[PDB]
């Protein structure tokens, strides 16, 4: 009797499950993946060694910041954009948090001031737009002209020539380019009219009103469709050239169509490079590389293969197609060691030289490698297609962690999604449109806010937990409707187009056998409803 | 998990009467309910059955209490109510309502009535 | 020569390959599956140790049984459905197998009576359905008024306060209520009105006319839409409170986060718990649960560890999230074992002391534990998105036998499948649409019957071996159409939409590599037909 | 610094990708795929045992050959096709490389003569075809009444009684039919006033006019649709029976329900055979099964085997359900043998008498032989499942080469498909519809050619450089569109439907783990464009 | 796997006539055949073709037959007919029915014709 | 990749003309570069910018060049001119083309140009 109360009480501890916010991808952030290759046949290669590598890539050094767009949007009926002068930005935005009724913009080629309303010149204050996140904060003064200010990420990456904007649009001039004097040398492509720096700026927040404490030198540029500003700072000091981008636990060499190939399980990527090893130690001036490749196989090494394997000699490296470097240290098994030896008996020489033991080898590792090349290409083959139905869960997939993403051809474009907490999500009583009577939504409405005493943002119940902006997944409204929705670790039921309660996930039976089901199943009678 | 906050009990004279009321958490809708009910306790009898609403329309009363006794919900409070009228002696105990989905089921703590 | 005669005569021997006739799962059982999670990072988790486990849940002894519902089937145009009062289906269903023509029904919330062609109150003989199964068998009046009766499958599960019929539909009363002494206590949600037990019934078949040999107490209860009817027996005795759900070979415990988090290769769920073990001899009277635990754990122990483990102690035991419970033995391996033998010379107490031998165990195990969990949800995420194309084939795969299964929403529902014998299966001569000439069925019509001497069912060809009621697959019908399809252990080959005939599954060519292929492909060129 | 030169140098050292004209396939050469199977549970089968096996199946030693269709297309409005007679093939086509300019049908069941735009009989020249590959050549009269002439592949396996045309026809004669002595004896369903042997033969060529300088006996038949023609050579000398298939490196068998059982991890198929071992010896005169299956159960044996077990006895062979037959050599682990060492002490024969030892082996290998199965299914569901999703992708990854593939019902058809060098494509400048203005391309448009002074064929960008020869992959024209296609080892960007560029792979972000997206990702904020 | 039940077969005088008839199992549809057709074997040679069906509207006879035998065949029974008449001593032998399918062959076992 | 293949240099006394041209290959286009342009070197100095085009449709020139010079490119060619009129003693350089492709940068190698 009793274990069943403390089952029972239990059973109401949920989950630590979290709702998201994923929005769309602008291509700001595109990843590719593998494509399956033809794979080679047992009796290629020669050469066959094991060892342990690690992989090294160009390190491309990225720098975030946070970047403000300033623009005029214009509807006359004829739709147009334009950007905000400074003298606009710094004398009515930033000094006292409202923009000019006019605007400029072209039409047949010819100049034009649009109006609010077709009103005088009259100065309008910014509000707070409702939808926006807590970190990608926006005011605009309406809600014909509108005047809007977004504050957006900007990513910059070596040598830091350009910066992207959070919008999927670039900036052709270097972040860190100024009129000081360490920067008037850094990369610009437009002319020195439409760029203006401001020493000794004071910020002021467009919500709280509040002026900064401290100066900083504000940058900004004008672009043909907005005007963007970001605070400038020097240049960060130089950094190692390459970055240590995996270690690989064993790895197999071959000596294929004169280069090597490398190959291992784990990584689904196999390197081409050449049988000459690169002079890394003349450009590797105080052992960027050096260091690390000797540091992390001594580790690998000790954590495994010291029992059982001994080194045929020093760290090699070589550099293959694309951005890679391949630090290797060839590897014998204590098994393998004994026939060089008793060989000898008629030391990284001796290797290759050996043509009868080696023949062995050839095939004995080739069976291995050809084994694990098959294998890969089956499981590119699957995710490959499972990417295209679900590029959100393959994304998150991968990278262990809730990603936003797209499929933008064939390259998959990602972004970072927001958390929201389960207590700040509401759902609608009904899944049926209002104004279409043969129409209903395909999923649950709901009702939501980023924060604790923010507004109610009206979205659309996703996949797993997401929580979508645009309540556009619809259906005919079909007769004999049930549906189990997943909605914060446990489910919500909605019966013919209603919402009726939640379960929490142990309400639902869980299946492993035939013999969990052969007891509860039965033969399913469609009861036809009128 | 859904929760049942149950009031309006209390002490009355012969031919009184009286308004139970039953709300429940948003995470239980009481309207799309299975079976929804009121059940009484006696000092040496089981849970009696009073009133329910067996399906979204439907209604069952106790013999006994058939004509005084009203049972109504509220879709917009999520609430449902028992208006009792010209209570007799008979009628103490304690009131429990209920509410049960599809195999969910759940019991408000019973609140006591006495004439 | 010789050897060809032989082989021509076994590829004769086809396989026992049988239809299924899976029909639409109503609701009445649904199974939810595991979604991917957050993944750990190595550095997380401490006190890492191995150990065998075996998983229990909460026992709800679900109790099948069969019950018979009656309805009339109202048409007057205006489609309304009502139930068959008792006088009625005792003193003319049961007693003469015939129902009244008369049906009482409501329109504009006033009662009304239909009459059968509008003729007067007559007897009308129930006759058995044409579609149904020999298990859910039914039986109608006709082919306006309908008088239907139909026996279905019902399910109750602890504490048995309701039941639920095969049509999804549920009884808000126990199976075992009635006016008997330990029986009027049970739960009931419908007033005594509703509600008649009759005791000395004898019934009397639909079918056979004839009446049964002996008495039984029949419970009819009379819902809104329908009034039903069980044979009553009174309640099975009481039962363990816990069933034995997993026995698992190998699983690592470790402290994470102030709880204890549980992980295998095999069980893709993550079990979570406090520190503090559960007092189940204090409940578990009889030793329901240490019984087996015991057992189970010294027989998978007996089975491998036996000679490379040692046992650290006696059984523990912890309660996780849902309904589960834990039984867990922790192991350390021999190699292990002298770690602690050597240090103790400068037994259980001593694990979690050697700070350094537990810091190069929590490095070793972590790596595993990680390994798992990728793996995991790579699985997972992949499983998920193929459930969402064919969940016949999925649910069928997870269960290991055939199973009709749908998705309602985000849980999946379930019901058996009915065999057919494949003699019992005929194909027809064209998959033409005789009244709309731009259109052809998009598999082979079939007809078939569940029985030898049962009437033929016209139906229409479907995934492996599925027969479907309904000849809905339909398409354009477009010149050069040549296909195969699965039936009953060999194919059956339609050319321009007309049926030729039938292969045996050793008539079709098997890839194994690309030099089979090499071999006996063509460079296939295109010859356009007229 | 000079680190980076050296990147950016190996940076342009892309791969050597190649783009493959992919026809559509005919259904002239089908293959099947495995179906999942309800597998028996552990307390089944008896007698279990492990061993290698190696497995043969029926060798149908496929001949191919080149074959020449002749026919004239018909439009008078009413189309219609007909076969060009042997005079006109021998004294015109073969003699001039000319066509008469009349043809002979058949309309309301009454014989007609058509005529080249109404003109009277003349010879007209034949023109070599302006998309067809250097493999297939063809050749036609125009571009009414079209002369039509083409070499297309050719197969037949044993006995060589018909021939399958790349076409996917089927020609009832042998391809070894003539009247030559040993040849008048040979299959044809024709009657003799349809084919005609002609000994002495000069072929000309169609393009080069050249004359052959040696002659060849040539056949030719009259098929109601168009005449075939091929050279006749004698049939080739015979070849053994059986060919070996598969190489199983270790295999269980197990008795179930009075028959063999056998299973591995690597074969999918698990094989069925009664318990009586086949009379091989009587049959194999010259050993060609023997040889080989004494000489590969060696071969695997010392590969692995030696050290570890010890052989049973000599080789068993079984003839398996379908045309297989499966040579076995049971073994028995040293660990193992010791058992019945130890038994004997109170040799094939004591195998299966020590019941208590075989009882442990039962459940001990049962465990294996299930775990398999369970394994084998779920990789079959998802498999199966993908490839109705991409069945070129997954013909191409099964068969380890490139392959075009359709699906033509529940049997995969399947062609080569044609290599193009890189240098050989050029992509067009815009993927917008001129003719509809609010339709666009997919993918991108091209134009390429086989050969390096061939004229421009023009197609579509299919996936993963696949070139398609119908530019039919259209969609409604959108607003803020961005792609990247994979074109020749690198990418090719598209923005608002206008090609910009081309990247090397390298140009794109490689993901791997959080941390190397965290450091690159932005919270993407969408512009709304105008 | 596809049967072919043959029958018809017997002795006639000289200048009679007589009617083959080959029936084939719902495996495989006569209508649909490749090549449906009639051989004959002598003791002097192997199966000469008699007359056949090498498309599903094109008949084929060998140069003694043509305009004494014909060849039918009827969908509804999946069976298939020859005709023959002015009866020789010559066409003595016995005589086979084959069906082809698209690569799948059958053959019946052959019934005897004397004259 | 991408190269550009840069021509149109040489020498001319004060007041003259010249016109500078940078072809690319077809792996780049032009005409949707988001920046193209045109930069000078000096004996004492970094590459100056002295006439670019950074987005599809918008000009910049350096203000000394101003009125002067002119940029504008070619889409069937898949090249960009800079017209040079009234040239200086002080144009004297050597001139570098830049194209520029949503993060892939390419540079020809510079022409010289001497007054
Ligand atoms: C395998 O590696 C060995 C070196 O370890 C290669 O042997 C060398 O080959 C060159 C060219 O013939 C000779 O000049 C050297 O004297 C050889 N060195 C030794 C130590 O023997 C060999 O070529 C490699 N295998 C293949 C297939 O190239
Ligand atoms: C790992 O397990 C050990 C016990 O086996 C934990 O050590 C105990 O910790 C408490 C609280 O600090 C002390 O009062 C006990 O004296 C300790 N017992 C022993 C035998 O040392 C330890 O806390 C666990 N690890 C973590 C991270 O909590
Ligand atoms: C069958 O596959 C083989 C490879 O397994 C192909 O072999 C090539 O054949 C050509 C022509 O005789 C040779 O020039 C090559 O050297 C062969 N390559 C190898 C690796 O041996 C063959 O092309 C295929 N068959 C056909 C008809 O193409
Ligand atoms: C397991 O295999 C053994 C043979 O290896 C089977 O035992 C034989 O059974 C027949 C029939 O009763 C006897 O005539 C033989 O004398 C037995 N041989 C030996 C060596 O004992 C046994 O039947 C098999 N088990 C099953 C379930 O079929």
């Amino acid at each position: 009797a009793t274990l069943r109360a403390h089952l029972r009480e239990i059973k109401v501890e949920n989950a630590d499950a979290q709702f998201y916010v994923c929005p769309p991808p602008t291509g700001a952030t595109v990843v590719q993946f593998e494509q399956p290759r033809r794979c080679p046949t047992r009796p290629e290669g020669q050469n066959y060694t094991e060892g342990i590598a690690v992989v090294f890539k160009e390190n491309i050094a990225p720098y975030k910041f946070k970047a403000t767009m300033y623009y005029k949007d214009v509807t006359v009926i004829f739709e147009d954009r334009a950007p905000v002068p400074f003298e606009e930005v710094i004398d009515k935005i930033n000094a006292k948090g409202v923009c000019r009724s006019t605007a400029k913009y072209v039409r047949n080629n010819m100049e034009t001031t649009a109006f609010h309303r077709d009103d005088h010149e009259t100065d309008m204050e910014l509000k707070p737009a409702k939808v926006a996140t807590r970190t990608s904060r926006g005011w605009h003064t309406t809600d014909t002209v509108n005047c809007i200010v977004e504050e957006v990420d900007a990513r910059s990456v070596y040598p830091y020539d350009e910066f992207v904007l959070a919008t999927g649009d670039f900036v052709y001039m270097s972040p860190f380019y100024g009129y000081r004097e360490g920067s008037h040398t850094e990369h610009t492509s437009y002319a020195a009219d439409r760029f203006k720096q401001v020493d000794g700026f004071y910020a002021r927040d467009l919500t709280t009103k509040a002026r900064a404490t401290s100066p900083t030198t504000r940058n900004l540029l004008t672009t043909p469709k907005f005007t963007v500003a970001w605070d400038w700072v020097p240049k960060r000091p130089a950094v190692c050239t390459m970055t240590k981008w995996q270690e690989v636990d064993e790895m197999l060499r071959a000596e294929y169509g004169g280069s090597f190939r490398f190959s291992s399980d784990a990584i689904s990527t196999t390197f081409t490079t050449n049988l000459t090893q690169y002079s890394l130690s003349r450009v590797d001036l105080g052992d960027c590389i050096g260091r690390d490749a000797r540091e992390a196989i001594d580790r690998m090494f000790a954590r495994k293969y010291n029992a059982t394997h001994i080194k045929v000699g020093q760290p090699q490296y070589y550099l293959a197609t694309g951005g890679f470097l391949i630090a290797y240290q060839p590897l014998l098994s204590n098994t393998l060691a004994e026939l060089y030896v008793r060989e000898y008996m008629r030391f990284a020489r001796l290797q290759f030289t050996y043509n009868h033991i080696q023949r062995h080898v050839n095939d004995m590792l080739g069976r291995i490698a050809v084994a694990w090349c098959e294998l890969q290409n089956h499981e590119l083959t699957l995710w490959n297609e499972a990417r295209k139905l679900n590029p959100n869960a393959i994304a998150s997939a991968t990278v262990g962690r809730r990603v936003s993403a797209r499929m933008l051809g064939d390259v998959m474009a990602v972004s970072t999604c927001v958390p929201v907490a389960p207590d700040n999500v509401i759902v609608q009583n009904s899944m049926r449109v209002s104004s279409r009577p043969g129409t209903c939504y395909s999923r649950p409405l709901v009702s939501f806010r980023y924060e604790d005493q923010g507004p109610l943002i009206e979205g659309q119940l996703g996949e797993n937990n997401e929580l979508r902006l645009t309540r556009d997944a619809l259906e005919p409204c079909t007769v004999g409707h049930r549906r189990y929705f997943i909605f914060g670790g446990g489910y919500v039921y909605f019966e013919e187009y209603a919402y009726s309660h939640q379960l929490s996930r142990a309400d639902v039976t869980t299946v492993s056998t035939f013999i969990d089901l052969n007891i509860t199943m039965l033969e399913d009678h469609e009861f036809v409803p009128l | 998990q859904v929760q049942l906050v149950e009031s309006g009990g209390g002490s009355v004279q012969p031919g009184g009467s009286l308004r139970l009321s039953c709300a429940a958490s948003a995470s239980g809708r009481l309207s799309m309910s299975g079976a929804l009910g009121w059940y009484r306790q006696v000092q040496g009898k089981s849970r009696e059955l009073v009133a329910t609403i067996t399906d979204r329309s439907s209604t069952n009363y106790a013999d006994s209490v058939k004509g005084r006794f009203t049972i109504s919900i509220d879709d917009a409070e999520n609430t449902m109510y028992l208006q009792m009228n010209s209570l007799k002696p008979e009628d103490t105990g304690v009131y429990y309502c209920n509410a049960r989905w599809r195999g969910m089921n759940v019991w408000g703590k019973g609140t006591r009535v006495t004439v």
